[PDB]
């Protein structure tokens, strides 16, 4: 399936049955479907906690750097996870979300202090 | 193998007919200020440009009030001069209006430009000509208006990787790794584009 | 914001002065009767002419006609066609039009004095070698196929009649009128491909030279057309 | 200036003597096949024109040329062929309609040609004609020319002879037109006319907002027209000769009448003119008192002072004539090449 124009894109593929999402970071074209074919399977991610409570994620640093040097665009969630990892700069929208959550928490604590 | 000819015939015919009788730029740029909808498209305009299209005029509409559309006359990007206090303009070199228009209020024209006093030694093409965001500066108060005047640390994991790499290599290199940032010319949004790259209905 | 306007002038001393042209329907027929009939019908059609313009035309000309019809979209009927013939005298004179549309070759007989017609227009004014072009029914459709939306070919205000010297290919022999005979004196058709020397020479056996050599059947007109012109000018002045 | 208005060279120089009818037929066929056509056809036509109907034919052939595949050329010498062919046969209403709806015609006469036109207008002694025409000159924005003195005379006379109280289009036009003639930096007449124009523009703003100040009109977008007028007055008081007239009386009347008791273009932090009115009036009275303490005879009629300008007007008309002959020479030089160029097509054929 030769897609006109388009561009390679490292993004998330969904797996697992309902109520059990399991993401997989993988390189694929911009035009492929969500669970469409890919080129090279890169890493995995579990948005659910394990028995230890921590959540699992795997990165293939050398291969990811090779794909980026060859040219591949990034999707907001996967580059967000990368920035949270530390191999990548942190996300400004993440900073804004954190700041907004803290503002709202302070506002709610102030309202509670007023009520009590 | 069986060849096919009607496909190529229809391709050639469609190409010839469309390049012959494509829609006029003036026609497809015309706007009705009562409903703010371009004919031939039936599409609405963005909220940020609603008032601009209601009130302000177009580039050729402004340039129709002086001979030869004012070769070298000051036309400045209203958006650039409202987004930044610095002056930015267009050294318009070539002009060509669309004669099908009654008021001759559309066409193609461009030349050299400047952004923050950064002159370009090439007469390239304008961007977003059809917008109602064009302001004409007269020849008085001309020179006064035209007057104009390191590194970042790597990510933590990346610098740790490089540290481990050069430690296995053997060199100490206690210096923290860095990259050049003045080379990276982060360009503002408002830097113009190439018209021929973007297509046309 | 007025629109533009078209004009056409032409001032050449030897070329432009085309003096006079008469209609083929004002003239009477060889038949015998009181000239009073002719003159009253003539003044009638002239006081109608004061309303209706009839941009003059000829056989082989293209006319676009709009008429007031009771049963039609908007109660109007618009038709474009080639002038096959003009027949009749007096008020009931008519002209034939023809055109091919949707593979069908249609023809109409429009009378040029019935009030039912509203306006007529000359899209093209030219003249063919043949007096009557009713053999276009047997001719190929591609000669008769004309566009309904074709714009008027405006002619110079005073010039000679453009005569297109051409020929026409035809459907094979099974014709309705037997045009190959010399009784009709036609030249647009092309015997060289429509038939052989044998067939043409066999058809010219019906030829008789004497018809044109005779001088007692011919119809002189000079005095009649002159009186007609005089009466027309009198009505115009009045 | 009969000698300035007369020019036999133009009417007795380079007449094509081609058939108007043949040129019209050629133009009609060329605009039927809608391919581009050079200005040579229209130029030869106009040069051959000798009749009213033929000037009208050229008028709507110019319509068709504006609507033709080429419009940028806009040859001033062809424009002046047309202007002379119209004004020698005296089509007053026609020329007025063209000059007002130039957007449909696209006529842009230069300094000397327009000065001849306005001199003929003087000779026929019509006022509202010249008024609308100088409004169209303001629209053209061509005032660094010897015709600036004529424009000044016209406006200085008509702003006094108008006597029309309330009309927003007309008053805005007056206010905007009274600026450009005075930009040549000459004297009291000049900069005080600039001041009164600033005052009129600020008045139009205060009474109908800043929108019309620039919507259908090229102006600067700063709302402080009264502030700029105060700046002008105080810098003049600081700094020549200042021959003043009682238009400051009208300025005071407007200021006080505005002091007497939707899209938001103004910036929030900055003040609004409605709230600036008080300090505007305060500083206006202060500058008035300062100027009276400092030229203020208020008797010299402004239109009378334009008669003294006739001296240097008659001085600069010589340079204007000289530039006109230079333009004629350049036209005769570059135009002859275009005729051999039209012969190039026949040589190729
Ligand atoms: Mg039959």
């Amino acid at each position: 399936k030769a897609y006109r124009g388009g561009h390679l894109t490292i993004r998330l593929a969904l797996g697992g049955c309902t109520n059990r999402p399991f993401y997989r970071i993988v390189a694929a074209h911009n035009k492929c479907p969500r669970d469409g074919r890919f080129v090279e399977q890169l890493g995995s991610y579990d948005p659910l906690p394990n028995s230890h409570g921590e959540k699992l994620v795997a990165l293939n640093l050398d291969r990811i750097r090779h794909w980026i040097g060859c040219g591949a665009h990034l999707s907001k969630p996967m580059e967000k996870l990368l920035g949270l990892a530390g191999f990548f700069p942190l996300h400004p929208m993440m900073i804004t979300n954190a700041e907004r959550l803290r503002r709202k928490r302070a506002r709610e604590v102030l309202l509670a202090s007023q009520k009590t | 193998v069986r060849p096919r000819l009607i496909a190529e015939l229809a391709r050639r015919v469609r190409a010839l007919r469309e390049q012959l009788n494509r829609p006029r730029d003036s026609q497809l740029y015309a706007v009705d200020y009562e409903t703010l909808t371009r004919p031939f498209s039936g599409r609405r305009l963005p909220v940020r440009a609603w008032a601009d299209v209601r009130r302000e005029s177009r580039l050729l509409q402004l340039l129709g009030r002086l001979p030869l559309f004012g070769l070298g006359r000051l036309v400045t990007r209203k958006s650039w001069l409202w987004q930044h206090d610095e002056p930015c303009y267009w050294r318009l070199t070539r002009v060509r209006p669309d004669y099908t228009a009654q008021n001759l209020d559309h066409g193609k024209a461009w030349g050299i430009l400047t952004f923050k006093g950064k002159t370009e030694s090439e007469a390239r093409e304008i961007e977003h000509v059809m917008y109602h965001d064009w302001r004409l500066v007269p020849k008085h108060e001309e020179e006064a208006f035209t007057a104009f005047t390191a590194s970042v640390p790597y990510p933590p994991l990346l610098r740790a990787m490089i540290i481990a790499e050069r430690q296995k290599n053997g060199d100490t290199s206690t210096e923290e790794p860095m990259l050049n940032v003045q080379r990276i010319r982060m360009e503002p949004w408002d830097y113009p584009a190439k018209q021929e790259d973007k297509g046309r209905a | 914001q007025p629109p533009p306007k078209p004009v056409i002038v032409d001032k050449h001393r030897p070329v432009e002065p085309e003096r006079r042209f008469l209609s083929p329907e004002f003239i009477p027929r060889r038949g015998r009767t009181d000239p009073l009939k002719f003159q009253i019908e003539r003044k009638d059609m002239l006081e109608r002419r004061k309303v209706l313009h009839i941009p003059e035309f000829y056989v082989g000309s293209i006319l676009r006609v709009t008429t007031a019809d009771p049963y039609a979209s908007g109660k109007i009927s618009q038709f474009l066609g080639i002038c096959i013939q003009r027949s009749g005298r007096g008020l009931g004179a008519t002209f034939i039009l023809r055109n091919v549309i949707e593979g069908q070759g249609v023809e109409i007989c429009f009378e040029l004095y019935n009030p039912r017609v509203q306006e007529i227009q000359v899209v093209k004014l030219e003249k063919r070698l043949d007096d009557s072009l009713l053999y276009l029914r047997d001719a190929l459709p591609e000669y008769s196929t004309f566009d309904v939306n074709m714009k008027p070919v405006v002619q110079e205000p005073n010039q000679k009649v453009p005569v297109n010297e051409l020929k026409v290919k035809m459907k094979p022999k099974p014709w309705s009128k037997r045009w190959e005979r010399p009784n009709f004196n036609i030249k647009g058709i092309r015997f060289d491909l429509c038939l052989t020397e044998q067939q043409m020479k066999e058809a010219q056996k019906w030829n008789q030279p004497w018809l044109e050599f005779d001088m007692m059947r011919e119809y002189d007109t000079s005095k009649i057309e002159a009186a007609i012109w005089k009466e027309i000018e009198a009505s115009k002045r009045s | 200036s009969s000698a300035y208005v007369d020019s036999h060279k133009w009417e007795a120089r380079e007449k094509e003597h081609y058939c108007l009818a043949d040129l019209a037929s050629l133009m009609d066929k060329t605009f039927e096949r809608k391919l581009p056509v050079s200005s040579l056809t229209i130029s030869r036509l106009i040069d051959n024109i000798s009749s009213r109907e033929e000037i009208d034919h050229a008028e709507y052939y110019l319509y068709k040329f504006r609507h033709s595949p080429n419009c940028w050329y806009l040859r001033n010498w062809t424009i002046h062929t047309w202007i002379r062919q119209c004004l020698k046969y005296d089509a007053q209403d026609k020329a007025l309609y063209t000059l007002v709806n130039k957007v449909q015609y696209g006529i842009f006469p230069d300094n000397f040609t327009f000065n001849l036109l306005m001199d003929s207008f003087i000779k026929k002694e019509n006022y509202k004609d010249a008024l609308s025409v100088v409004f169209e000159v303001m629209m053209q924005e061509a005032f660094e020319v010897p015709s600036t003195q004529l424009l000044s005379l016209y406006v200085l006379f008509h702003c006094l002879a108008k006597k029309t109280d309330f009309s927003w289009e007309e008053e805005r036009n007056f206010g905007a037109s009274l600026l450009l003639p005075g930009l040549k930096q000459k004297n009291s007449v000049g900069f005080s006319s600039q001041l009164y124009g600033y005052a009129l523009l600020g008045k139009v703003e205060l009474q109908q907002g800043l929108r019309a100040v620039y919507h259908n009109m090229p102006l600067i977008w700063k709302p402080g027209y009264l502030d700029r007028a105060l700046q002008v007055m105080e810098k003049v008081a600081a700094s020549p000769e200042d021959i003043k007239l009682c238009r400051e009386a009208l300025d005071v009347l407007g200021a006080v009448l505005k002091a007497l008791t939707k899209l938001v273009e103004q910036l929030d932090i900055e003040e609004t003119e409605q709230s600036k009115l008080p300090q505007y009036l305060e500083r206006f009275k202060a500058l008035h008192s300062k100027l009276q303490a400092l030229k203020i005879e208020s008797e010299g009629l402004l239109s009378l002072t334009t008669q003294l300008v006739k001296e240097k007007l008659s001085t600069c008309e010589a340079e204007d004539i000289a530039t006109y002959e230079q333009n004629l020479q350049q036209w005769h030089l570059d135009l002859v090449q275009l005729i051999q160029r039209e012969q190039q097509q026949r040589e190729q054929a």
